């Protein structure tokens, strides 16, 4: 099963907060790994919120296939006849879900089986405070070693082969940054009050954007990827751990009474968000859709993926609770 | 033939309990789970964990022969009381010891020496993550192992069987998916077969023998039980056994949801994956592997065994 | 067998209980106590033999002490003083810690002379003599009249004799009370048996020879026995309500009571040593259900107080009787299986299926069910023929025989250098007759039983389960009516049609599931129980434990509740107008429940009438009462199958409910929604048994003996482990049962707590939040205590898991988690609390601290009730526990203490209160050392050990980390 992969990219324009665990400070920690402490989102929160937008825009009929749009209500009854049409009125009485999402993004509550399942969203850059260069993105060598290691299943051709060039040894006071970050005079660099000495190379940067640029395109999600050069920083793996630790946007919030004007008793709580302009990777993996008289047009697996990397490109979705006060909201680049 | 299966993501193997109730912990992974994984891609030999650390080493469960200060247990018995007892050779109370075991370990240990490098900890080579919250009361908090960075399972497969070589596949619980690569038979085996010739004579000449069993096996011939029947031993050569000292832990409660009949398999019972037997065989072994299968669904890889001698 | 109950009786009164009073004439007392019931010369001899043999092996072989004369410290004080040497009053020590108490009221009784010791015709004597005399007399005759009553009670030597090893020991602490006084009897129950040696009293050692007597009776072999049911822990973790665990715990207790039951009736109530069955509420009941003792209700029998392993030592000529013994054990315990299994099967499966052909169709699955349940316990009964080892050369040929013999064992070096050690020191005192016992290493067999268990209990045998849907709560077995998956939820269906009380319908449930759900419903016509009254306590779920807490109005929730139903009146008249109301409501509610159903039509009437008084208390909960389809789920009825969730006209008297609740909450609080898990073990019992935390034998000696005695013998005595011995062992689990029987259902009903089960060194409760702190220290201080009041205790340490969870999280979760606690607890040292709060939303906390810091925790608190300094000045300390360093952690703390207390005096306080307490918190160090843990626990010169530690650092932020958390744990538990 699952014969091809591809990976999504995730930018965030707003700080999130996706799920819920020692929650030693923090009411609500972020989603947080456990072997290596990384910020992350599990596959089953992207995988609900990436059918939620995919059973939407079914609703608001914009799924253009190979450029041309996709009417669902047609094509249930193509596909089914029968009871198709009274099976409209399961999607009318929202027990149900219509035909695409139910063969890509897995079936409803009640046999069958998702063509697509949804990866976890692995952290590729964090975004801590910089005394000069003033936020710079973070990375750890086993970061990219994860990221190589994920990536040896879609595209090999020749960026694979390369990609192998990527083999770091970082001491636990020492790091690799662009001139941005790097300060005057001084060969060292602070960022979140620790100081790092700059360690002298010129390949592991350039090879990181390289590909970077490679399978996400020259606009690297708004803004033009060579200036991100010079703020991209690497650091030990112990370095790295205590930044995702403690460089989240802790948050403490409460709740006022209009009788009294005050702060409700025991309404004060701290709550943990992930920064914004945070780069995210997640791998999606598509095997054969399942034989239900499936259109000609995504018969094959190359097709479905296509189009789903087309619908999803430069997209805009909402993960993780507090969705009503701005928070949650990503970018996603298909990579192409 | 190994099947190296490297998790992208973390891994769910069900508990037998139900999971209205929100709450679910997470096992080991069973012979039976990743038999469908490779049936989806014959017979198991089993599975073990592998470690690529620059170099690539495969890890099988921890004996409950050693111990924690890495002291052998052998079983020793007083005719003045006619009980036997296994003594540590330094205290009469003892502990299992948690973690994995090299193959490189393996074929020193069958010899009853073991070396301090040779082992490695349970919390190095996977871990236990709890996700809570994951969907007014539809949020049920899950279990599930996350491995470590240079970490995988590696599936033991004899090589009569053939199919895809690389590729990416879904195992375990939720759906979840792993890359897998077929990878030639290591140096580790092929050592354990040269030296097997050598183990076994030794075996011979000292009359005592001692099964290790690397996977769960289902020895229950009309129910389930520990007991060792003496009809299995005496099938590799054994003519006569004087007494069975078998020692393990919690057994292994398992069943599963048979889609052919719609309907859940029996419950099973099963000796845990790490326990030894002690036994004084009489005669020889005829076995010309060092590894054997025991109980019932040896084809999905339980019963997995090893012989070593003390 | 009549002849053997009395030479049992014989053995047992072998000497009379003021035997220390004087030794020059004890066996006349011994002979004359019985009277008619005398031992003859031969049966004086083998009650003599069996008693040097065995009992307190330490005690016998130091008697015998010649130098220049043998020693004698009695109550007499008139002995031959040319060969004696008298050393002084008697004295008793505890087993375990060694303590010492004195008999102040008993020498202040006696006669007091100025002359400490008497000769054979010593002046003045005549007076005292005569004075001591009258008061031997007048003991002699009141002991002698409480036995001629006792012994015409009963006509049954075998009624005669359990009936007197159960109630001799009160019976004549009463007398003596009623005669002399209550401190007086007090003081001379607890007389030691060997004056010379008092590490226990008379009485177990009475109890200890009776048991070697019975063990060593017609040429039987003595064999010491340990049978072990398991697992527990599994079976108790399979809950969905507090009731549900309850009956776990309980049904447990109840199995292993009945192997025990069978064991004493077979041989005798003291042949079990541990649990110590006298004083026991099951045995007192075992007692009733003979037709022995009239079962009184001093102590509530609704209390799991009987442990999943016992100890006995039997007689037995051959392995073929020891087998016959397992296979009784086995019998008995299958027959009580069976008999609750059919009972629930011809009273509840076929109570909803009487008609129905499905019964038919699962009538052939009743020998598999019936299977699966007997065998889904493992019992291993592991036994060890005590050897006999040949002593017929002298003192020293013997001893060296013994010695040979255990080194023939082969043994790791450490055991067999201890025993080596033990049996040297038994062989330095000097006397001809001395001869070593077969029972001198009894340690050692019962060390490598224990051993024996540890591997027997690996080995299981389970049924082959078919094919089918599992059990929904326990999630291991095949559901009853399993072949199919329809005709399962029919059945079921029809089960909670039948049985809405307790069952729900969509819970399809096992053998073993079903049988916890309603054993609380069969036990009270059982057998031991029927006849005792008051067993099932009046609570079912965790939230009337969780709403026990008490408030600051002096009012609990739970008795409100209860009030609710009309069970407990509300004293307090204040809020008597909203109870009414409130009442009233619940009233009209409940009947316009009871209507709806009875027009449904799907119940029996009874369960629907009984709903008034038996409605759940979780509607009381604001918002569970939602709407009408949630409180129809929360009565425990599945609105979804009734399909009475359409009716909206039921929103004014559940919107006027919500109202009046809210009033009630203005002046009385809502009620909490947080409970605490707490359960307790023994540190290192098995070590304790081992003799490796046993004190040296001087410390288990008579004061002035140590001094008295040859050079070779003390040195061996003060650098030589005590070993425990048969009556050793016996007062242990005598302690035990008083920490457990007399003082722990004390402290926790005292607590306002339910205690679920108590045996031995283990505990388990639920206690409301502001209660278990409390409760805690009280009980780890207990534990500790060597000798309270005139009663013995274990005097060990304990290692505790505390969880202060909410009420809607699942049973076994909870339980899994507060085990993972304890746990925790015992591999970062011992003698320790590990407390969690598992907050509702996210929250989870640890604190694995030394007990007397969670008082100073407490102080704290305090200063937080009355805000007498602000609680951020944690939040801010917290920011500072990544950073802070030991040199600047005194000023930096005082610094943030002036900052937030309002008055100097308030910060001075923090400061001293925040050092002390900080310094005791369990740290888990990346690398494996456990030194630090130990410096921390028994309290010493840590500071300076830190100072020479390379780690210092991160011990000290681990600590104040800790500390921290506990904190916020605690104060948000008081809030
Ligand atoms: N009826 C009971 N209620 C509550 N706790 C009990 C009861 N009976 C025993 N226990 C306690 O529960 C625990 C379970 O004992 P158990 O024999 O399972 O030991 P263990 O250390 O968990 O492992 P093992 O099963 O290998 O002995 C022990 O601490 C025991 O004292
Ligand atoms: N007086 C006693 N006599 C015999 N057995 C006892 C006595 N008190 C306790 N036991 C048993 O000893 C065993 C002690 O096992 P446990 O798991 O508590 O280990 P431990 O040696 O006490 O130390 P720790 O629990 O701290 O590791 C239990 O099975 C308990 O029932
Ligand atoms: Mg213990
Ligand atoms: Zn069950």
């Amino acid at each position: 099963m699952f014969e091809k992969a591809v990976v999504f990219g995730l930018y965030s324009i707003t700080p999130v907060h996706a799920g819920s665990a020692e929650l030693s400070v923090i009411a609500l920690p972020i989603q947080r790994e456990r072997h290596t402490g990384f910020p992350v989102i599990w596959g089953q929160s992207l995988k609900g919120v990436l059918r939620s937008r995919f059973r939407q825009l079914e609703l608001d009929e914009k799924i253009e296939v190979e450029s041309q749009k996709w009417k669902w209500k047609e094509k249930t009854k193509e596909v089914l006849k029968e009871k198709a049409d009274e099976f409209i009125k399961k999607v009318e009485e929202r027990k149900r879900d219509p035909l695409l999402t139910e063969i890509v993004f897995g079936p409803a509550t009640d046999e069958h089986a998702g063509a697509v399942s949804v990866g976890d969203a692995k952290i590729l850059l964090f975004p801590v405070r910089s005394a000069k260069g003033v936020f710079a993105f973070v990375t750890s060598p086993i970061v990219i070693q994860r990221l190589k290691e994920d990536f040896e299943l879609v595209s090999e051709i020749e960026l694979k082969q390369i990609l192998s060039r990527f083999k770091v040894e970082l001491s636990n006071n020492e790091t690799i940054a662009g001139n941005a970050l790097i300060l005057n005079g001084e060969n060292k660099v602070i960022l979140e009050d620790i100081v790092l000495k700059v360690k002298s190379d010129s390949n592991v940067i350039e090879n990181l954007v390289e590909v970077l640029k490679t399978l996400f395109g020259d606009n690297f999600f708004g803004k033009p990827i060579e200036s991100i050069k010079e703020r991209i920083a690497i650091v030990s793996d112990d370095v790295f751990k205590s930044f995702t630790r403690f460089s989240t946007e802790i948050v403490a919030r409460v709740r006022i009474d209009a009788e009294k004007g005050t702060v409700a008793r025991g309404g004060l709580w701290y709550e943990e968000f992930l920064p914004s302009d945070t780069l995210m990777y997640s791998l999606i993996a598509v095997g054969s859709p399942k034989k239900e008289n499936l259109p000609k047009e995504v018969d094959n697996t190359q097709k479905i993926v296509n189009v789903l990397k087309v619908t999803f490109n430069n997209a805009f979705l909402q993960i993780g609770g507090d969705e009503t006060v701005g928070k949650g909201f990503v970018k996603v680049r298909a990579g192409v | 033939m190994i099947l190296v299966m490297k998790p992208y993501d973390s891994l769910l193997f069900r508990e037998p309990r139900p999971f209205n109730n929100h709450v679910a912990r997470t096992i080991l992974p069973l012979p039976q789970t990743l038999a469908g994984a490779v049936r989806s891609a014959f017979e198991i030999l089993g599975h073990f964990f592998y470690r690529y650390d620059g170099k690539f080493e495969l890890l099988v469960e921890s004996p409950h022969d050693v111990t924690q200060n890495l002291g052998l247990v052998k079983p020793h018995r007083i005719d003045k009381l006619g009980i036997t007892i296994l003594m540590d050779s330094e205290g009469i109370k003892f502990r299992p010891f948690n973690g994995f075991l090299k193959f490189s370990g393996l074929i020193d240990y069958l010899q009853g020496r073991i070396a301090e490098d040779s082992v490695v900890e349970r919390q190095k080579i996977f871990k236990k993550e709890r996700r809570v919250g994951i969907a007014e009361e539809h949020f049920y908090q899950v279990e599930m192992l996350r491995f470590s960075d240079d970490c995988g399972i590696a599936v033991w497969v004899e090589d009569g069987v053939d199919f895809d070589d690389e590729g990416i596949l879904g195992v375990g619980g939720e759906r979840r998916f792993v890359k897998f690569e077929k990878r030639e038979e290591p140096e580790c085996i092929t050592n354990l077969r040269s030296k097997w010739k050598k183990i076994r004579d030794k075996i011979n000449e000292t009359g005592r023998l001692k099964i290790y069993l690397a996977t769960p096996a289902i020895l229950g011939a009309k129910g389930y039980s520990s007991k060792l029947d003496y009809d299995l031993l005496g099938d590799i050569g054994i003519e006569r056994v004087r007494s069975v000292n078998f020692i393990g832990g919690k057994p292994v409660i398992f069943s599963g949801w048979d889609f052919v009949t719609r309907k859940p398999k029996p419950t099973r019972y099963a000796v845990p994956a790490g326990s030894v037997y002690f036994v004084e065989f009489e005669g020889e072994v005829k076995l010309d592997m060092p590894y054997l299968k025991l109980g019932k669904l040896t084809k999905l890889g339980y019963g997995l065994c090893f012989m070593g001698v003390w | 067998d009549n002849e053997f109950w009395l030479n049992k009786i014989r053995a047992f009164f072998h000497d009379p209980p003021d035997k220390s009073f004087e030794l020059k004439t004890h066996e006349r007392r011994a002979s004359f106590i019985l009277g008619e019931l005398k031992p003859s010369k031969s049966l004086k001899r083998i009650i003599k033999n069996a008693d040097i043999q065995a009992s307190s092996l330490q005690r016998v072989d130091l008697e015998k002490s010649i130098h220049k004369k043998e020693l004698k410290s009695t109550f007499d004080r008139i002995h031959n003083t040319e060969k004696y040497e008298y050393i002084g009053q008697p004295i008793i020590r505890h087993p375990v810690t060694g303590e010492i108490k004195e008999y102040g009221t008993i020498l202040a009784n006696l006669p007091q002379t100025q002359r400490e010791v008497y000769d054979v015709d010593d002046e003045g004597k005549e007076d005292y003599e005569e004075q001591f005399q009258e008061i031997l007399s007048r003991i002699l005759k009141i002991e002698k009249k409480v036995f001629d009553d006792f012994k015409n009670r009963y006509s049954d030597p075998k009624d005669l004799y359990i009936s007197l090893w159960a109630f001799y020991a009160e019976k004549l602490k009463e007398a003596l009370e009623e005669e002399f006084s209550a401190s007086f009897a007090e003081e001379f129950v607890n007389l030691p048996a060997y004056t010379l040696s008092p590490d226990h009293t008379l009485f177990d050692h009475a109890d200890a020879t009776s048991a070697i007597f019975g063990a060593e009776i017609d040429g039987k072999k003595p064999v010491l026995v340990l049978f072990k049911i398991s697992p527990v822990q599994k079976f108790i973790a399979d809950a969905r309500k507090e009731k549900d665990l309850w009956a776990a715990s309980h049904m447990l207790s109840t199995l292993t009571f009945k192997a025990i039951s069978f064991i004493a009736d077979k041989f005798g109530p003291d042949v079990v040593i541990y649990p110590h069955l006298r004083g026991n509420p099951f045995f007192h009941a075992w007692l009733h259900s003979k037709k022995i003792w009239e079962f009184s209700d001093s102590h509530s029998l609704k209390i799991a107080s009987v442990p999943n392993k016992f100890l006995a030592l039997v007689g037995v000529s051959d392995e073929k009787e020891l087998n016959n013994l397992r296979e009784g054990i086995r019998n008995e315990i299958e027959s009580f299986l069976a008999d609750l299994f059919d009972k629930l099967w011809n009273e509840v499966i076929v109570g909803a299926l009487e008609h129905s052909d499905a019964l038919k169709h699962l009538g052939d699955k009743k020998e598999i069910h019936k299977e699966i349940l007997l065998k889904r316990f493992t019992l291993t009964l592991s036994s060890l023929k005590i050897h006999d080892v040949d002593v017929s050369g002298s003192k020293e040929e013997a001893y060296e025989k013994v010695k040979d013999f255990v080194r023939s064992l082969g043994l790791p070096n450490a055991i067999e250098s201890k025993y080596l050690q033990w049996l040297d020191m038994l062989g330095s005192v000097e006397a001809s007759n001395n001869r070593p016992t077969k029972y001198d290493l009894y340690s050692l067999y019962y060390e490598i039983l224990t051993v024996l268990n540890a591997i027997e209990s690996t080995h299981f045998d389970k049924p082959a389960e078919p094919a089918g849907y599992k059990c929904t709560l326990c999630g291991e077995h095949l559901a009853i009516g399993g072949e199919s998956r329809e005709m399962m939820e029919n059945v079921w269906g029809k089960i909670h049609k039948r049985w809405p009380s307790h069952l729900r319908s969509n819970e399809r449930l096992c053998a073993v599931c079903a049988v916890k759900r309603f054993y609380p419903k069969f036990i009270e016509t059982l057998d031991i129980f029927e006849g005792v009254g008051k067993v099932v306590p009046d609570i079912e779920s965790v939230s009337e434990v969780a709403m026990c807490r008490r408030t600051k109005h002096g009012i609990t929730w739970k008795e409100v509740y209860d009030y609710l139903r009309g069970l407990k009146n509300v004293d307090d008249e204040k809020l008597l107008g909203k109870l009414e109301n409130l009442k009233h409501s619940v009233q009209t509610l409940i009947n316009n429940v009871k209507s709806e159903l009875k027009s449904r039509k799907v119940y029996p009437e009874e369960f629907l009438e009984g709903l008034n008084r038996n409605f759940s208390n979780e509607i009381l909960y604001s918002e569970r009462l939602r709407d009408f389809n949630t409180l129809l789920d929360t009565l425990g009825f599945d609105a979804a199958k009734l399909g009475l969730d359409d009716v909206k006209n039921y929103e004014t008297m559940i919107s006027e409910l919500r109202e009046r609740l809210s009033e009630v909450y203005k002046m009385l609080g809502e009620p909490p929604k947080y409970y605490a898990i707490l359960m307790m073990d023994g540190d290192e019992m098995g070590k304790l048994l081992s003799g490796e935390k046993l004190k040296t034998a001087e410390h288990y000696l008579h004061s002035a003996i140590l001094e008295r005695v040859s050079d070779a013998l003390r040195v061996k005595a003060k650098t030589v482990r005590r070993l425990i011995t048969p009556a050793a062992h016996s007062s242990i689990s005598r302690a035990l049962k008083n920490f457990s029987v007399n003082h722990v259902p004390d402290v926790v009903r005292k607590g306002n707590g339910t205690l679920i089960y108590s045996g031995g060194d283990d505990v388990l409760v639920l206690l409301p939040v502001d209660t278990a702190f409390d409760v805690a220290t009280e009980l780890a201080m207990t534990f500790s205590t060597s000798w309270n009041g005139w009663e013995m205790l274990p005097g060990n340490k304990l290692s505790a898991g505390l969880l202060i969870v909410h009420y809607k999280h699942p049973l076994y979760d909870a339980l899994e988690k507060t085990r993972e606690l304890l746990q925790k607890a015992k591999k970062l040292g011992r003698n320790a609390i590990a407390v969690g709060l598992l907050k509702r939303s996210g929250s989870y906390y640890e604190s694995v601290v030394n007990f007397e810091t969670l008082e100073d925790a407490k102080a704290v608190a305090n200063l937080l009730v009355k805000e007498q300094v602000s609680p951020r000045i944690i939040y801010e300390l917290l920011n500072f526990a990544d950073v802070i360093s030991k040199e600047f952690l005194h000023q930096l703390v005082k610094y943030e203490a002036v900052r937030h207390s309002i008055d100097k005096n308030l910060a001075e306080e923090f400061q001293s209160v925040f050092a002390r307490g900080h310094q005791g918190v369990r740290v888990e160090l990346e690398g494996n050392d456990e030194e630090i843990n130990k410096y921390i626990s028994d309290g010493a010169n840590l500071e300076t050990f830190l100072d020479k530690y390379e780690k210092a650092v991160d011990v000290i932020r681990k600590q104040v980390r800790g500390f921290l958390n506990l904190v916020k744990i605690l104060y948000e538990s008081i809030r």
